[PDB]
RNA sequence: AGGGGAUCGAAGACGAUCAGAUACCGUCGUAGUCUUAACCAUAAACUAUGCCGAUUAGGGAUCGGACGGCGUUUAUUUUUGACCCGUUCGGCACCUUACGAUAAAUCAAAAUGUUUGGGCUCCUGGGGGAGUAUGGUCGCAAGGCUGAAACUUAAAGAAAUUG
């Protein structure tokens, strides 16, 4: 049987493409079939921020920014709880997950 | 390719009446298609039909009124004896009571019942009820 | 045991003889759900039951048994039916079918084969139905032969009226349950092929439910 | 296995009624 | 400490059937209850009491959905009947000039109409 | 006009407040089958409802509410609350039922279900947010009418009246429209020319 | 109609579908009947006279019996200028 | 499907049900005659 | 057979773990990994779905070309280019639906098939023995293509349901 109708792949008009190297375990799987995870954060924790600030001396001052994109093979994905098992159903909904605005 | 204009014809009429539809329209029109159709019409089982003529092929417009189960085409024309006539009405016919199988002749394409009554065969090329 | 209450509008009309016959039900396509209207016009219908197999169910203490049955009756003269169903108890589940069967009567169309001489015999026409992998096909035969078919299908056309008739089988036919529910369908069909001779145009009536006042 | 109740049934009939001995 | 069922469904027919009987006071409703219902526990006669008189403290600002009582209704269908004077769809009244405002292409539906003579103002709607 | 005489002509002041309802205003989304009830679709912008046509399909509505032999046969439905109230005036001016809010499904199929009906004709909303009513129609043989949208679906929807459907004033006027015709054709009005004493926005929906 | 001396021997005699031609068959659940008043003169709904159309369920769940009733009722005189073909 | 349908195609048809027919085991096992050969009898009935 | 040989790393040598560890983990490391001139012809070489032609239902996205239009932007500026709206031809795909099909999972084809015929090529006939023995042919070799029999057995297998 089919699990899934795009083989869990995302590849349909050609016949090769060159593969990555996992961020976790080093393996190789093709480019399109990685799960691929983009991260801004900030140089320094939020704790942090006011013990440098202070001690600047360019009177305001803001800490930079960190650009990342991990991106995992799919062994790796579900043992670091990146993305989890789905019902049936709920497989076939590809919409990104609505993330918190208001935090209670 | 385009091996059997025939066939086209009456699959598409086919598919338009199992869909409830009233009209048709046939691309390639020849004197075989018309020749067919004009046995139907003196049975009922279509209306009046009107061919159109541009200057390569013309085209058909069918107008449909039910009554028609379905009509088919046989392939390869065999040739059939006058003897052997009642194997075909027995394999390709719903009931002995109505129903239609066509022939071609040499004295023009007809009915499996007018042949009989002028005691003339030949082969054998499509049927319809 | 006594005096049924109509619990339907359709009832209580049928208990005051405001409809004519079964036929009136047939052509206006009314659904019916009392089976005390079936056996008010249609009496003498034969029952007979065909078989009871038991199935299981895997329970964590063990395994859970239930009794099912298959029930098709008829009256010999173009009326037949069948229901299915299944409880925990084996006469329980014999007293509900024989109601499902009451339900699901049908009228079938017989005609000739060749010339008529009255009282029709055969099928008019040729007539399959299928139901999940199991086709049954039927063809119209001359006076004199009687029915060629297996006795799991034979009775099922003897309680129908057919006389005449050969038969054609394909796929699993083991599968005794799935066989007679493709019998049915076909004879069902009969009424659905339009002949040459039903060309003439009907007058559309009122239903008798839109004329008639019930009582309160 | 029902077979219990065919002695004293008489509510419907069998395909092949059993006779006996 | 949930209150189960019969001790809900009591209270719900005991407010309705007799509304004005019965008021704020705990103890009060204690012995309206027993003298109109049969119930064969103290224990479960107070549960239902206590239950009841909640239900009108919070009755008495604003209704609440599942309560309906003799009351209640009568006062509903009083309100329904509210109609001003001058209609909204009138707008000879309204507005500063007796003319509305239509666009362009329904002017000319109205001309294939032939009612003409409507007073219209005709905008042209275009954003692009 | 082989059944119709010239009487039944929309006139002046009929016409003058549907456009005032903003009742030929349609949704972008357009459905292939409402294809004949569109006039021209606006330049960038919505499609606009015909409403010549709206009229001759209303007096065919009512046409046939008319022929139910006794008036307690006819149900009209509604879940939204822009419909609630017009539904009930409705029932009580003519003879009717109503079902406003809840459906509880089973009602047309299960006979022990305490509301149990056997109606031999549905008048509808809106055919997209009643769905369960229409769907449960087609089980026991009985015709729907409903109000359509230019986007709708048509399955097992024999007349459809073209109108806004989701205005706060469009749903209640042609509710209010539907039931003076029905009182015309009876002896209830007695002339075509007298007009009705009762206001147009009796059949609206207060807030509270 | 079937015939064996010139009597009827058919059961009954089925309806048929109004748009299509279609026999529509017993059981088939689906199917509805439309009857349209005749009004008189002056306006008023004369009694016991009225238009009767019958539709099959196939049909119905096509969508497209909103289209057969304008057709059938435009030819009968009901309607004006609602229905056309292109 | 897929056969070969035209008029002419006789030789085809002919050729290919002979090679397709070896592919049943009842068929083969007679037209090698294993039993005349390999059988303890020689084909007989008794011995 | 020559040139090149940074990095990884079959074989090999050690350190730990373990009752044992010729492995998983760690430090080294030869052929190979790259290129020129010639051989080899096999992959889950997969959409497990052969090629040509006709007909059958709604929708919104997208790539390439043409045609129509209200505006914005902009240049030695117009015509062109960028953005916006609509029609059409040719593609990689997707969502809903079922009149249809199937054992089912599911499918705009896997539909137009018991109411069975548009044209053409190849392959399969219960499970093992077995892609094995033998003969032939191609290759430097590793191997490729073609391909049995004796004997043995009442079940292997596919889709879904409850534990
Ligand atoms: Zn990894």
């Amino acid at each position: 049987v089919k699990k899934r109708k795009n083989n869990g792949r995302n590849k349909k008009g050609r016949g090769h493409v060159k593969p990555i190297r996992c961020s976790n375990c080093a393996r190789c799987t093709p480019k399109d079939k990685a799960i691929k995870r983009f991260t801004i954060r900030n140089m320094v924790e939020s704790a942090a921020i006011r013990d440098i600030s202070d001690a600047s001396v360019f009177a305001e001052y803001t800490v930079p920014k960190m650009y990342l994109k991990l991106q995992y093979c799919v062994s790796c994905a579900i043992h670091g709880k990146i993305v989890r098992v789905r019902s049936r159903e709920g497989r076939r909904n590809r919409a990104p997950p609505p993330r918190v605005r208001y935090n209670k | 390719v385009r091996t059997s204009v025939l066939h086209d014809a009456l699959n598409s009429i086919n598919n338009a009446e199992k869909m409830g539809k009233r009209q048709v329209m046939i691309r390639p029109s020849s004197k075989v298609i018309v020749k067919f159709l004009q046995v139907m019409q003196r049975h009922g089982y279509i209306g009046e039909f009107e061919e159109v003529d541009n200057h390569r092929s013309g085209k058909i417009v069918v107008q449909l009124n039910g009554r028609l189960n379905k009509c088919g085409v046989i392939s390869p024309r065999y040739n059939v004896r006058l003897a052997e006539l009642e194997k075909w009405v027995t394999k390709l016919l719903p009931a002995r009571q109505f129903g239609y199988v066509i022939l071609t002749t040499s004295a023009g394409i007809m009915d499996h019942e007018e042949a009989r009554r002028k005691h003339v065969a030949g082969k054998i090329i499509g049927f319809f009820y | 045991e006594k005096e049924w209450q109509p619990v339907t509008k359709l009832g209580r009309l049928v208990k005051a003889g405001k409809i004519k016959s079964m036929e009136e039900i047939y052509l206006h396509s009314l659904p019916i759900k009392e089976y005390q209207i079936v056996d008010y016009f249609l009496p003498k219908l034969k029952d007979e039951v065909m078989k009871i197999k038991p199935v299981q169910k895997q329970t964590r203490a063990g395994q859970r048994t239930r009794f099912k049955a298959i029930v098709l009756i008829g009256d010999s003269d173009g009326h037949v039916g069948l229901g299915i169903k299944t409880s925990k108890e084996v006469a329980t589940a014999i007293r509900a079918a024989i109601i499902i069967a009451k339900l699901s009567v049908i009228p079938v169309r017989r005609g000739y084969w060749g010339a008529n001489l009255g009282r029709p015999h055969s099928l008019p026409v040729k007539q399959s139905g299928k139901c999940g992998s199991v086709t049954v096909r039927l063809i119209p035969a001359p006076r004199g032969t009687s029915l060629v078919a297996s006795p799991a299908v034979k009775r099922l056309l003897q309680l129908a009226g057919i006389e005449d008739a050969y038969t054609s089988s394909s796929g699993s036919t083991k599968t005794l349950e799935n066989t007679l529910k493709a019998t049915f369908a076909a004879v069902a069909n009969t009424y659905g092929f339009l002949t040459p001779n039903l060309w003439k145009e009907t007058k559309l009536i009122r239903s008798p439910l839109e004329e008639y006042a019930d009582t309160l | 296995e029902g077979e219990a109740e065919l002695k004293d049934e008489q509510a419907a009939e069998e395909i092949a009624q059993t006779e006996k001995k | 400490r949930v209150r189960t069922k019969t001790v809900k469904k009591s209270a719900k027919v005991i407010i309705e059937k007799y509304y004005p009987r019965l008021t704020l006071d705990f103890e009060t409703n204690k012995r309206v209850c027993d003298e109109i219902a049969v119930i064969s526990s103290k224990r479960l006669r107070n549960k239902i009491a206590g239950y009841t008189t909640h239900l009108m403290k919070r009755i008495q600002r604003g209704p609440v959905r599942g309560i309906s009582f003799k009351l209640q209704e009568e006062e509903r269908e009083r309100k329904d009947q509210y109609v001003p004077e001058v209609s909204a769809l009138d707008f000879h009244q309204n507005s500063e000039t007796g003319m509305l405002d239509i666009d362009q292409e329904t002017k000319d539906l109205l001309k294939h109409l032939g009612f003409d003579s409507i007073p219209v103002n005709v905008i042209p709607v275009t954003q692009s | 006009p082989a059944n119709l005489p010239s009487i039944f002509n929309p006139t002046s002041a009929d016409i003058e407040q549907l456009l005032a309802a903003q009742c030929h205003i349609g949704s972008k989304n357009l459905n292939v089958h409402m294809q004949p009830y569109v006039w021209k679709t606006r330049a960038d912008g919505v499609n606009i409802i015909n409403l010549g046509k709206t009229w001759e399909k209303l007096v065919l509505a009512a046409r046939i509410i008319v022929a139910i032999d006794n008036p307690s046969d006819v149900c009209v439905i509604s879940s939204r609350p822009f419909g609630q109230r017009a539904v009930l005036k409705f029932a009580a001016h003519t003879g009717a039922q109503a079902i406003a809010g809840r459906f509880t499904p089973g009602s047309f199929t299960n006979y022990i279900t305490r509301s149990f009906k056997e109606p031999r004709l549905i008048v509808v909303t809106d055919p997209r947010t009643d769905a369960q009513a229409i769907k449960e129609a087609s089980y026991v043989n009985i015709p729907v009418i409903a109000l359509c949208d230019t986007d709708s679906p048509l399955e097992y929807v024999d007349v459809a009246i073209p109108t806004n459907n989701k205005g706060r004033h469009s749903v209640g006027l042609i509710w209010w429209m539907l039931a003076r015709e029905v009182l015309r054709l009876r002896g209830t009005i007695y002339n075509r020319e007298t007009p009705w004493d009762v206001m147009p926005d009796l059949y609206f929906y207060r807030d509270p | 109609m079937e015939n064996d001396r010139g009597e009827i021997v058919d059961l009954y005699v089925p309806r048929k579908c109004s748009a299509t031609g279609r026999i529509i068959k017993a059981k088939d659940h689906g199917s509805c009947q439309i009857t349209i008043a005749k009004v008189d003169e002056n306006g008023r709904a004369i009694q016991g006279e009225n238009i009767i159309y019958a539709f099959s369920g196939f049909v119905r769940a096509m969508g497209e019996s909103d289209d057969a009733l304008n057709r059938l009722a435009q030819r009968d005189g009901l309607l004006k200028n609602v229905w056309s073909a292109q | 499907g897929g056969k070969p349908r035209g008029l002419n195609a006789a030789r085809k048809l002919r050729n290919n049900r002979r090679e397709q027919r070896w592919a049943d085991l009842q068929y083969k096992k007679r037209a090698l005659g294993t039993a005349y050969k390999s059988s303890p009898f020689g084909g007989s009935s008794h011995a």
